[PDB]
RNA sequence: AAUAUUUAUGU
RNA sequence: AUUCUGUGAUACCUAGGGGACGGGUAAAGGCGAAGGCAAUCUUUUAUGUAAAAACUGACGUCGAAGGACGAAGGCAAAGGGAACAAAAAGGAUUAGAUACCCCAGUAGUCUUUGCAGACAAUUAUGAAUGCCAUAGGUUAGAUUUUUAAUUUAGUCUAUAAA
């Protein structure tokens, strides 16, 4: 799809930087039991997208 | 700058394909977990044996045209949020 | 859906028969009479009411002819203005 | 007042047309033989 | 429960009327020739009318006007008998069976491409 | 630099004819009749007039004189010109009394136009500097945006799905770069409001290190962002968190030019009886009776649903000229589609007789003859 | 009491001649009540705005919808002309190929509407059955 | 490339559905594909009663599978199905226009909505 | 259905039922109107003999022009009376 | 509305 | 009339097998050098069209011959064979009837591999370039105050100068 490694990785990094679970502006009200949960959840969700997209954008899965 | 614009458009698609990768199936674990959850005999309101019983009919033209002429009726608030979100995602590009 | 075409140049713009032909109303009443005979009999009682209707027809006088329609005159006026023009 | 004069003309047309349709139904139905 | 069927097959040169039971098994399978109409006399409109009246009359002898609560009329082909038998089933003869009719269908056989037909004729 | 002949044409009366405005927008996803078309909601062409000295000659200031058969005899001369010269070398025109006299009828009711408010019937006129304004400036806030009536952006709920995609790919997408600047100007204030008090105890608005710092903080609160996106795209408010945003903004000014009165808070002083309580009643038609549900009534050419309440219940061919009932027009307003919706309420009894007195149709006069 | 219904038997008759659906705001003149305007001379209930463009769907990518394919074929299973559909020549070709795709793929009948659609429409009780005959 | 398959297996047994969906599913993932969604439609009437593998069927168990795999896998996926004696028929179709923008809006198989592209 | 399956055949689509608001005689009218709109009688006539592609193509061009000419003629006949009403 | 027997000759 | 049918036909069904054909959509519509190409999924293939920029920098047009492609019919080999149908044969019509019409029917039409190269293979008009005034439709795009108007490349009617 007229993509390359640079454009691909940059889109992944950008896509992850804008969906990172925003931490609360303050630290006293924020407790980890939920913050770290989003981190582990996001990190696990990010790895899934990278594994899926790499296969979709693979040029070996294209046509003539 | 013209080639950059095309790259940005090429990026938004990858960003949209990134958000929609939550429901994909990349490993056999997710596949088996998905099949065993959905391919159950007593799934279609069971009683019904088909999607038709659970969800009467697939959307038709009569139902599509009635969504903009017959009603205009409170789903406007249910839809506008679907469009306001889309507008914000386009301008900001942050996938709200 | 495309719109109607602009007629090509014709020798004359006109309708073949301007006045609608009015089917003799009593050929329809005869068709009904012929129906009773087939279903029942030629010489029966159920045909009396329909046969009389057929007799009432031919006794009634023919209506007067309707006035001639002036459609062809107005078509000849707007021929060159409506179509591509006139030929010949 | 103008709407009254026009509405009346429609009442006549509807009355005339309504008669034609019902009369057509009588002729449409087969009453060729009365038993 | 499927209703009875009153197939009316009609073409340019003959007319067939079959009255079947819900399982689509013929009970009265007659044609214009069964009434004595010979080679060319079996294409006329009046010939098909008498056939319909004969079949309807034969149905009464079999006590089918009190045995068929639901019936279907199937029309095949566009011959003269297509309109003749209808007026029989819509006139005084079919006054008993008219109320039992629940469906009206057309079963004219068409082919999407299909096999090649005969070459056109040069009559002149 | 303009030639003398061209300077006269520019100021010519024929050149002042406005372009045909688009017809009242109807439901795109719906069937319509092909050939026969009735009167439109509001006029799309200009109604023309002449002197009675020239009308006898068919002169209407057009390309050619119009026929005397179809333009002479009537009282009010009105004509609409679809084309000054068509492919048939004729002026395709038509009578203009359908809309020309409907305006005079409505203006004879002496009722202003009010702002629609969901259901204390407080009526506020349209012609008010508080609301009737189109110009604005960047200092405008969202609170003031609820008072305007003319937004340059479309209504999302009203746009069809296809139209919405074109809007995103032709107006919203190419405005990405400009929108970032819009935030820079806003963040120039985000820095300086930290100096809200620095003097009592703006920067140059270019910081790529900041515009990204802000929007990422608004992903948890989508409401505040939508309000910020509407200002840049000039979108009429949709969610309550006011100016009747349910059905959408008006595609026209709220009055629509039909009537410029501001209030009906007057008491027409009757000659004999004196100041009346209500306004003079108006006889209305009955169309589409209840017993296709609901009732319609023709009130001064406009079609409005019958009063909240018989002739309306069923159709009676016995009445001459149709079922006609007297009624009073309470409130009138313009719909987002451009229509004129009248909230009509049945009238009283004595007022109808008071009106018939002047007209003379009152069988029993109320003056003198009335003993009690 | 039949005298009442006898009166309504004529009311619906007259109302059937009112070939017009009055709406709120629709301006009407004394001429809109004449027979010429009430006759409804319009001989076509055409569709407007090219619903395909308005709804912004790709038909070819919606070959699964059994109701969408049955909406663009006559009860006999024949694709509808551009007059009835009221679509542009481009969208007509896209929807025509969508109907031919589903039928050719073997997921939709070619001579009638989908069986599951014939159930919910009228005639469900009288739908032709297949007697086992055995 | 983004494909989509509509398998119509015999009715009566749900096991024959899982094993077939998993056989094709595991096949796509091992090759290197990505399954996007698998909707489980039930058992409803076929377009017409057809005969396949010494059996006369009137209604099959439908199921749609939307995946993104290679051409060699696609051909191998729909060749295993056609070879399996439990499928009444299959309907494979390529999705989209081949462009990234249209290919980024294909999610779950819709029933009450359209694939707006 | 559950107990007895539906007979799915070409005649199924060409079927019209009798209801409270539709009599047997009325079901025939709807049948003839639908059978005439789908041109069943025409196709039966065109399938009796073979028509090679060239002849079929040239036959369509002749029939397709007589429909446009007729449609464009009706537009000029009605456009003539619309101008007559204006007085032109 | 899709009908269809046969008609050679003339310094 | 020949012919089919009591060895149970036609007609109405059920269950299997087998071949080629391509209904609607469909249009003055589109696609290829032409011949020609119309059900469907997947795979595969060279041009062409629109708008923007970028790039190469005359690298272009025509083209004897050679080579390649070339409809239907036909030859050759191996398959297929429902339907249609030269031939051959039979029944009618007719003054006679090889014929036009009819009951039937073999090559052949279809698949694969070659030969063959002739067509009203036509726009009765070789290809290509520059240039000349308008109008009404229509096909695929583009632009716009996308309602309706401009605009590029095709095609088709009716005209001006000629
Ligand atoms: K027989
Ligand atoms: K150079
Ligand atoms: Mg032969
Ligand atoms: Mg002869
Ligand atoms: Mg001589
Ligand atoms: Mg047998
Ligand atoms: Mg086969
Ligand atoms: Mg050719
Ligand atoms: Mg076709
Ligand atoms: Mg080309
Ligand atoms: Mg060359
Ligand atoms: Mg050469
Ligand atoms: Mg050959
Ligand atoms: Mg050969
Ligand atoms: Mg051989
Ligand atoms: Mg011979
Ligand atoms: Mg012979
Ligand atoms: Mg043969
Ligand atoms: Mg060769
Ligand atoms: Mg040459
Ligand atoms: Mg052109
Ligand atoms: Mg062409
Ligand atoms: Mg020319």
């Amino acid at each position: 799809y007229l993509l390359n490694k640079d454009e691909f990785d940059s889109a992944i990094q950008y896509a992850e930087h804008i969906l990172k679970p925003i931490k609360a502006e303050d630290r006293l009200t924020a407790d980890p039991e939920k913050e770290d949960e989003e981190a582990r959840e996001h990190a696990a969700r990010h790895a899934k997208a990278v594994a899926a997209l790499e296969r979709i954008a693979k040029l070996e899965h294209g046509g003539a | 700058e013209k080639e950059a614009m095309k790259s940005e458009a090429r990026r938004d698609a990858v960003v949209q394909l990134y958000v929609a990768s939550k429901n994909f199936i990349v490993d056999e674990k997710e596949l088996e977990e998905h099949v065993n959850k959905h391919f159950t005999e007593k799934i279609h309101n069971a009683s019904g044996r088909s999607i038709w019983d659970s969800q009467k009919n697939p959307i038709s033209m009569r139902e599509l045209r009635n969504e903009f002429s017959g009603f205009n009726t409170t789903s406007a608030a249910v839809k506008t949020t679907v469009r306001q979100k889309n507008v914000a995602e386009e301008l900001t590009g942050g996938k709200l | 859906p495309n719109k109607p075409i602009r007629l090509p140049p014709l020798k004359q713009l006109r309708v073949r028969q301007a006045n609608k032909a009015e089917e003799n109303p009593c050929i329809a009443v005869m068709s009904s009479v012929l129906a009773c005979w087939a279903s029942a009999g030629y010489n029966s009682a159920g045909c009396a009411t329909v046969e009389n209707a057929l007799r009432a027809c031919m006794d009634a006088p023919k209506p007067a002819p309707k006035p001639n329609n002036t459609i062809n005159y107005h078509l000849s006026r707007f021929q060159e203005r409506l179509t591509q023009g006139k030929s010949k | 007042e103008l709407e009254n004069k026009t509405y009346e003309s429609w009442k006549k047309w509807a009355t005339t047309e309504i008669a034609r349709q019902e009369s057509a139904r009588a002729s449409m139905y087969t009453n060729v033989v009365d038993n | 429960d499927e209703p009875y069927h009153f197939h009316i097959y009609s073409h340019k040169h003959n007319t067939h009327i079959t009255v079947t039971k819900p399982n689509r098994d013929a009970l009265i399978s007659l044609s214009c020739g069964n009434l004595g109409f010979k080679k060319s006399n079996r294409k006329h409109y009046d010939s098909a009318y008498q056939l319909g009246a004969y079949v309807v009359d034969k149905m009464h002898q079999m006590n089918l006007h009190n045995k068929i609560k639901k019936m279907e009329v199937v029309l095949r082909g566009f011959g003269p008998g297509r309109e003749a038998v209808i007026k029989v089933l819509l006139g005084n003869e079919g006054r008993m069976l008219r109320s039992s009719i629940v469906r009206v269908s057309d079963a004219t056989r068409l082919k999407f491409g299909g096999t090649r037909s005969k070459k056109p004729r040069r009559l002149g | 630099g303009v030639s003398p002949g061209g300077a006269l044409l520019r100021t010519s009366r024929m050149f002042s004819l406005p372009p045909v405005i688009p017809p009242p927008p109807g439901n795109k996803l719906q069937m319509i009749s092909e050939r026969a078309s009735a009167t439109e909601a509001y006029p799309t062409h200009q109604v023309l007039t002449t002197f009675e000295s020239s009308r006898s000659r068919g002169d209407w200031g057009l390309k050619r004189p119009l026929p005397l058969k179809s333009t002479t005899g009537t009282t009010y001369p009105m004509v609409k010109v679809k084309e000054m010269d068509s492919l048939e070398q004729i002026t395709d025109f038509t009578s203009g009394t359908q809309h020309g006299l409907t305006l005079k009828k409505f203006q004879a009711l002496n009722i202003p136009i009010s702002t629609p408010s969901e259901i204390r019937p407080v009526q506020r006129s349209v012609f008010e500097a508080d609301t009737d304004v189109t110009a604005f400036s960047p200092d405008e806030q969202i609170q003031e945006a609820e008072k305007r009536w003319k937004f340059s952006g479309p209504w999302l709920a009203g746009m069809t799905p296809g139209e919405f995609k074109e809007y995103l790919a032709k107006t919203v997408r190419p405005k990405r770069a400009e929108f970032r600047k819009f935030i820079q100007k806003k963040i120039a204030a985000q820095k300086t409001e930290a100096a809200n008090r620095e003097l009592q105890e703006k920067p140059e608005s270019i910081t790529d290190d900041e515009v990204t710092e802000y929007l990422r903080r608004l992903r948890n609160d989508n409401q505040v962002l939508y309000d910020l996106v509407g200002q840049f795209l000039d979108l009429a408010p949709l969610k309550p968190p006011s100016p009747y945003g349910g059905r959408g903004p008006p595609i026209t000014h709220p009055s629509a030019g039909i009537s410029y009165l501001r209030t009906a808070a007057y008491l027409n002083n009757h000659p004999i009886y004196g100041p009346q309580k209500s306004h003079p009643p108006v006889q209305a038609r009955v169309l589409k009776p209840r017993r296709g549900n609901d009732a319609k009534i023709g009130v001064a050419g406009f079609v409005a649903d019958g009063p909240l309440g018989s002739v309306m219940d069923k159709f009676d061919p016995s009445i001459e000229g149709g079922a006609k009932l007297w009624v009073n027009v309470d409130k009138a307003t313009v719909d987002s589609t451009g229509r004129v919706q009248l909230t009509v309420s049945d009238a009283k009894a004595t007022d109808v007789l008071i009106a018939k007195e002047l007209i003379g149709d009152a069988r029993e006069p109320i003056f003198g003859s009335a003993p009690k | 009491v039949q005298e009442l219904l006898q009166s309504e038997v004529t009311s619906n008759n007259y109302m059937r001649m009112m070939r017009r659906r009055w709406n709120n705001g629709d301006v009407y003149a004394p001429r809109d009540l004449s027979p010429y305007e009430m006759k409804g001379r319009n001989g076509g209930w055409v569709e407007a705005a090219d619903v395909v463009d308005e709804l912004g769907f790709s038909p070819l990518d919606n070959y699964r919808n059994f109701s969408l394919i049955s909406d663009y074929i006559t009860p006999f299973g024949r694709i509808r002309h551009s007059k009835e559909t009221g679509l542009k020549p481009v969208n007509q070709r896209k929807i025509a190929k969508m109907v031919r795709r589903a039928i050719g793929l073997g997921i939709h009948p070619s001579v009638h509407k989908h069986p599951e659609i014939l159930k919910n429409s009228n005639g469900r009780h009288l739908l032709p059955l297949v007697v086992p005959k055995g | 490339m983004l494909y989509e398959t509509i398998g119509i297996v015999r009715p009566g047994n749900i096991a024959e559905v899982k094993e077939l969906v998993l056989t094709a599913g595991k096949l796509i993932l091992n090759q290197g594909g990505v399954i996007r969604d698998i909707k489980n439609w039930g058992t409803f009437l076929l377009p017409r009663p057809i005969s396949t593998n010494q059996q006369r069927h009137n209604r099959g168990h439908y199921f749609v599978m939307r995946y993104d795999a290679s051409i060699a896998t696609h051909e191998e996926v729909r060749r295993t199905m056609k070879a399996d004696p439990r499928v009444i028929r299959t309907a494979n179709v390529k999705l989209g226009d081949g462009k990234l923008e249209t290919l980024s809006r294909f999610g779950a198989i819709p029933w009450r909505s359209l694939e707006e592209a | 259905q559950q107990e007895l399956n539906i007979r799915l055949r070409p005649s199924t689509g060409r079927t019209f039922y009798v209801s409270g608001h539709q009599d047997f005689a009325g079901a025939l009218k709807l049948l003839h109107r639908t059978v005439a709109a789908n041109k069943v009688k025409k196709d039966v006539r065109l399938q009796r003999f073979h028509e090679r592609p060239a002849l079929k193509r040239k036959r369509n061009l002749r029939e397709r022009w007589r429909a446009r000419f007729k449609e464009g003629f009706k537009a000029a006949v009605n456009r003539t009376f619309e101008l007559k009403n204006q007085g032109w």
